[PDB]
């Protein structure tokens, strides 16, 4: 009865952060092998558990989040962080649970005339809660007022991502995984 | 909200579209310099009308969020960048024209041929072929063709140009209220920030000036020593009291003496501190040259160059069918992205250079922590002065040996002090006046000192009386022998190359302190000294952030330029050249010629 890792890692597409997908594990036996002996995740990072003994841990659920931003914004997909991607797109609580695995997808992600499909929201009214969403597409003013562009103090709340072949590291796309942890009061269906 | 906050949120939109526009005109631009072709010629006229267009539109935006109501020193600094427009104020026909006339100058200038009149066959570009006899050549008649055909093939088409260029890049200029294109050249140094940290365009003016007169005693007696030892290379054509011919001196404008050093070295018996011969006979390559100056940023604790740096700079000439801009360069292409151009041989001027092409990286690199507007050098002397501070270390004696270039053997003594001090003096003092001359020449062309039918007079009475160097050739209005030099054909400043050699040794002098080291500080190698990579770098991340006058007190002493360090780096070579010259004439009549013979 084996955990079904493989699709969410091995997806073909992946969402923009702002519109991050969550998929939901649960009755199922999850081997964690398949992820920590490989090479190509430039990020794992756990936090409240061990990567070494993931595979002795019982859980509630899991949750995994996917989603892409840049190599420099990965860093912000961590508990206590804040910028752009932290505040207005993906919010990780203080007590999380779980492990963020990062991988760098220039070859799949990126054009030599540039990729714009990935999206991220850089102008929000108040930051995010953790683990809430906003995909709403309304034009930004400081003030606060509805306006319509192409008036004065107006926006698009949503930024293209423009991934290039070409580009520094941290400029390059990187597909991100964030496994969740849940520890309920109720009985365990993710276990070794 | 308050004004600050409409602003700073413009300012996010800005940076999210320029950073893409940006990025894609450089692309487009690296292509064309990478790979002339004509569709990479219109493919970059595109890009870069897309960037300037945003570019004004967003300047005109910027106005609207008036400077004295925002308190936060960063997004009023990233403002007043985004204030003064550039050639969007001009009429449609009229910027038409003039972007014409750059793209014009600048393929004449690397597409120009001039032939052999004995060989009519044989014709050569100026990169490589003219240059190789401008550098390598001991013959007066070679390089007397080579300079002239040169100035007469491709100086005769650009003169047309040029006449229209300083027309409509002075209406430019004064569009955007500034006196002129050169006022708004100067424009680079000009400094508001802070109490007492304040610099005007006219000051750069009467500042270069003051220093070029502490400069000119050295450069007069380095001026008599070359002259004396050229009359044993080029007898029955150097006058011992005269200018000396500008054909001889050592490339295709004698902007560098130092291909001079063989026909000029003091002690040639002693090991060559030129160790062009020691990297040839090493089998060195392009690749090596850029990995010993990789290697040599690393030991002072600055970054390596970034993977992407290998994979897409194009380090020699490609000699695949491909056309290629020789002129080294280095570009921050955004994005992370950083790249060198360069047509690298096998030389110690290659060498010396790819350590001045990585500093611009490597600064680059460090000012990417700084928002977009604010990404640029303190000044542009500030930018080609972090190479230098590197060739000044990488060229010593010590360092070569070092590297392996100089023996293990080997010794070093007051001769070979002498002969390093002199080598230094034909790249760094010989290039001071030359360089003062020419923006000279264009600042007053520019503010209409000098008229359309003055303008080769002007510089051949210019050249004679300030640098010392001679037509070989009389040239007339027809001629337009400025142009003939890479940078003002593309439309380049060139006072940074001056303000850059002051800077150098102020950089050089403080960096050596925080290194410890003791005695001169031509013996100083930065090389290994993690302090001193830590001190430039807290200069380098704060890009255009602070004023360059406030960036120049924080690592250095001054908030201006002095030249004193300067002087006390050639302070011995200078006594020696004193004694030299004892019993010889120190400076130049500006009446002989090599035609009124
Ligand atoms: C140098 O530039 C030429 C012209 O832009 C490049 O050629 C074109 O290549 C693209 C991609 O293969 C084609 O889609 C075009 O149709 C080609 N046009 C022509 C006229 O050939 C060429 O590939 C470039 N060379 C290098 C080495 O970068
Ligand atoms: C994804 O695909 C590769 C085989 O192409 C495999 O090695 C890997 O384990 C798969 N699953 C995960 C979760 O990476
Ligand atoms: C820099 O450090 C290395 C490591 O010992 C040494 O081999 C090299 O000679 C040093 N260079 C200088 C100029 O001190």
């Amino acid at each position: 009865n084996l955990c079904p890792f493989g699709e969410v890692f091995n997806a073909t597409k992946f969402p923009s952060v702002y519109a991050w997908e969550r998929k939901k594990i649960s009755n199922c036996v999850a081997d964690y092998s398949v992820l920590y002996n490989s090479t190509f995740f430039s990020t794992f990072k756990c936090y409240g558990v061990s990567a070494t003994k993931l595979n002795d841990l019982c859980f509630s659920n899991v949750y995994a989040d996917s989603f892409v931003v840049k190599g420099d914004d990965v860093r912000q997909i961590a508990p206590g962080q804040t910028g752009v991607i932290a505040d207005y797109n993906y919010k990780l609580p203080d007590d999380f649970m779980g492990c963020v695995l990062a991988w760098n997808t220039r070859n799949i992600d990126a054009t030599s005339t540039g990729n714009y499909n990935y999206k991220y929201r850089y102008l929000r009214h108040g930051k995010l809660r953790p683990f809430e969403r906003d995909i709403s597409n309304v034009p930004f003013s400081p003030d606060g007022k509805p306006c319509t562009p192409p008036a004065l103090n107006c926006y698009w709340p949503l930024n293209d991502y423009g991934f290039y072949t070409t580009t520094g590291i941290g400029y390059q796309p990187y597909r991100v995984v964030v496994l969740s942890f849940e520890l309920l009061n109720a009985p365990a269906t993710v276990c070794g | 909200s308050t004004t600050e906050d409409l602003a700073k949120t413009f300012l996010e939109k800005f940076n999210s579209e320029a950073e893409e526009l940006s990025h894609q005109s450089s692309l487009a631009s690296w292509s064309y310099n990478t790979n002339i072709t004509d569709e990479n010629v219109q493919k970059m006229n595109e890009a870069g009308a897309r960037w300037s267009a945003f570019y004004e539109e967003q300047c005109k935006l910027a106005k609207t969020y008036p400077l004295e109501e925002i308190q936060n020193l960063t997004v009023k600094r990233q403002l007043q960048a985004l204030q003064q427009s550039g050639s969007s104020v001009l009429s449609a026909d009229k910027s038409k024209r003039l972007n014409e006339i750059l793209n014009t100058m600048s393929t004449i200038y690397s597409t120009g041929k001039v032939c052999n009149p004995s060989n009519p066959q044989e014709c050569l570009l100026l990169e490589p072929g003219l240059d190789a006899i401008m550098e390598n050549s001991k013959d007066y008649n070679q390089r007397l063709w080579a300079w002239e055909g040169w100035r007469s093939e491709v100086g005769k088409q650009l003169r047309p140009l040029y006449e229209e260029y300083v027309v409509l890049k002075n209406e430019m200029a004064r569009a955007n209220n500034y006196e002129d294109y050169g006022d708004y050249w100067r424009g680079d140094y000009e400094a508001e920030g802070p109490s007492g940290y304040d610099y005007s365009r006219d000051q750069l003016i009467e500042d270069v000036e003051r220093t070029f007169a502490e400069i000119k005693p050295l450069y007069e007696h380095l001026h008599a020593y070359v002259r004396a030892k050229l009359m044993d290379t080029y007898p029955s054509h150097i006058n011992p009291t005269g200018c000396l011919p500008a054909h001889l001196l050592g490339d295709m404008w004698g902007r560098f003496w130092t291909n001079l050093y063989s026909l000029t070295v003091p002690f040639g018996q002693k090991p060559n501190i030129d160790v062009t011969d020691a990297m040839v006979d090493q089998s060195w390559d392009a690749k090596r040259i850029f990995e010993e100056a990789e290697k040599f940023f690393v030991s002072v604790g600055l970054p390596n160059m970034t993977q992407g740096f290998w994979e897409n700079s194009m380090l020699t000439e490609p000699g695949d069918g491909r056309k290629v801009v020789c002129h080294p360069t280095a570009w921050d292409l955004g994005k992370g992205d950083f790249r060198i151009k360069m047509c690298t041989k096998v030389t110690m001027d290659d060498f010396l250079t790819a350590h001045h092409e990585m500093g611009h990286i490597q600064y680059d690199m460090a000012y990417a922590v700084q928002p977009y507007l604010l990404r640029n050098g303190a000044n542009e002397g500030f930018h080609e002065a972090v190479g230098e501070i590197m060739s000044l270390s990488a060229a010593t004696p010590n360092h070569l040996k070092a590297i392996g270039l100089l023996p293990p053997d080997f010794y070093e003594d007051s001769e070979t002090e002498i002969n390093f001090l002199l080598k230094q003096a034909l790249t760094i003092v010989g290039t001071l006046p030359f360089t003062y001359m020419l923006e000279k020449w264009r600042w007053m062309v520019f503010k209409g000192e000098i008229p359309k039918e003055e303008w080769m007079k002007k510089w051949w009475e210019m050249k004679r009386e300030i640098v010392g160097v001679v037509e070989p050739v009389p040239h007339d209005e027809t001629y337009c022998d400025p142009a003939a030099l890479f940078h003002v054909a593309n439309d380049y400043s060139f006072i940074r190359y001056y303000t850059r050699t002051i800077y150098q040794f102020q950089f050089q002098e403080a960096l050596c302190q925080t290194a410890k080291h003791e005695g001169p500080l031509h013996k100083c190698d930065i090389s290994n000294s993690t302090e001193a990579g830590q001190k430039l770098l807290q200069m380098l991340s704060l890009g255009k952030s602070e004023p360059w006058t406030l960036a120049l007190e924080r690592i250095v002493g001054v908030k201006n330029m002095d030249v004193r360090p300067l002087l006390n780096y050639f302070e011995p070579l200078f006594t020696w050249l004193k004694d030299q010259n004892k019993n010889s004439f120190v400076g130049w009549s500006t009446n002989w010629s090599p035609y009124a013979d």
